């Protein structure tokens, strides 16, 4: 994140940790006790599947202060869809090894209706990304999970101002200040509605972050949410990577 | 219905046959009788912060 501040400890609670080998991979949004959402393409070089570690209630990298709860990832579910090294259909699901246990620092998102997120929630103007991503182009990244609060563009408004497609949508600042980055991937675009906020978007990519002329991009998933569900309600199968079907 | 004002519904919505409407509530949630309201059934519900919650308890 850059042009952001740092998220209270507890305040981004939804908040995952992805690491590979002990090293910093990504992001991801927890919706439930066993599943975690974050991006396809944040796995698109993963080698040994079974080094995937997933981290919630973490806050300050530089040290452990108990509220930390590590499990392995059991499933990586992707859609048909995606093509690695592209944008499109930028989206995976998690599954668990072993639940989290709810906490003040470990709650979920709400994953929302589709038709509620679409006739509603995508009108929220200003929605909340997050992550330990790099505070600046070409920059170290955060010690310290970052907050950044962005705006919403139409798609058309998008490209005036500026390949967006349906699965996507644009969200942030053109002047270069502010912006989501390289190591937020798959991280959350959450938005508040009526006391209580919901999963909208998924941190994807781009070129640059704080590139001026550009907004940045997110994964549309009210377009998921079906998908989502049908995969949730599914059981599991060998092998950690899965290829599920898009519709 | 449903495509305004979120049909008054705090939560979900869904428009019925008729001038009928029907608002829910996530799991973890109870609708209130007011039947648009949605209040929590459990410690942890979802797209909730505790400590700030708590702060204004
Ligand atoms: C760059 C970049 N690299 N990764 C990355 C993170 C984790 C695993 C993999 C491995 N996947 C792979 O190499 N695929 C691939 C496949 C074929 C060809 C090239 C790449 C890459 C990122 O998340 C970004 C990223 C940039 C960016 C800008 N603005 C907002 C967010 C942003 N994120
Ligand atoms: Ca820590
Ligand atoms: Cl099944
Ligand atoms: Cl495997």
């Amino acid at each position: 994140i850059v042009g952001g501040k740092v998220c209270p400890k507890g305040e981004c609670p939804w908040q995952v940790l992805l690491l590979v080998n002990g090293a910093q991979l990504c992001g991801g949004t927890l919706i439930n006790t066993i599943w975690v959402v974050s991006a396809a393409h944040c796995f698109d070089k993963i080698k040994n599947w079974r080094n995937l570690i997933a981290v919630l209630g973490e806050h300050d990298l530089s040290e452990h202060d108990g509220d930390e709860q590590s499990r392995r990832v059991a499933q990586v579910i992707i859609p048909s869809t995606y093509v690695p090294g592209t944008t499109n259909h930028d989206i995976a699901l998690l599954r668990l090894h072993q639940p989290v246990v709810l906490t003040d620092h470990v709650v979920p998102l709400c994953l929302p209706e589709r038709t509620f997120s679409e006739r509603t929630l995508a009108f929220v103007r200003f929605s909340l990304v997050s992550g330990w991503g790099q505070l600046l182009d070409r920059g170290a990244t955060a010690l310290e999970l970052m907050v950044l609060n962005v705006p919403r563009l139409m798609t058309q408004d998008c490209l005036q101002q500026s390949n967006i497609t349906e699965y996507m949508f644009c969200a942030g600042y053109s002047d270069g200040s502010k912006d989501s980055c390289k190591g937020d991937s798959g991280g959350p675009h959450a938005t508040h509605y009526r006391g209580t906020w919901y999963l909208t978007g998924i941190v994807s990519w781009g070129q640059g972050c704080a590139t001026v002329g550009h907004f940045g991009v997110y994964t549309r998933v009210s377009q998921y949410i079906e998908w989502l569900q049908k995969l949730m309600r599914s059981e599991p199968r060998p092998g950690v990577l899965l290829r599920a079907p898009f519709p | 219905i449903c495509v305004n004002e979120n049909g008054g519904c705090e939560q979900y919505c869904s428009d019925h046959t008729g001038t009928k409407r029907s608002c829910r509530c996530h799991e973890g949630y109870s609708l209130l009788a007011d039947g648009v309201s949605c209040t929590p059934t459990v410690e942890y519900p979802c797209g909730k912060i505790p400590i700030l919650e708590k702060r204004n308890a």
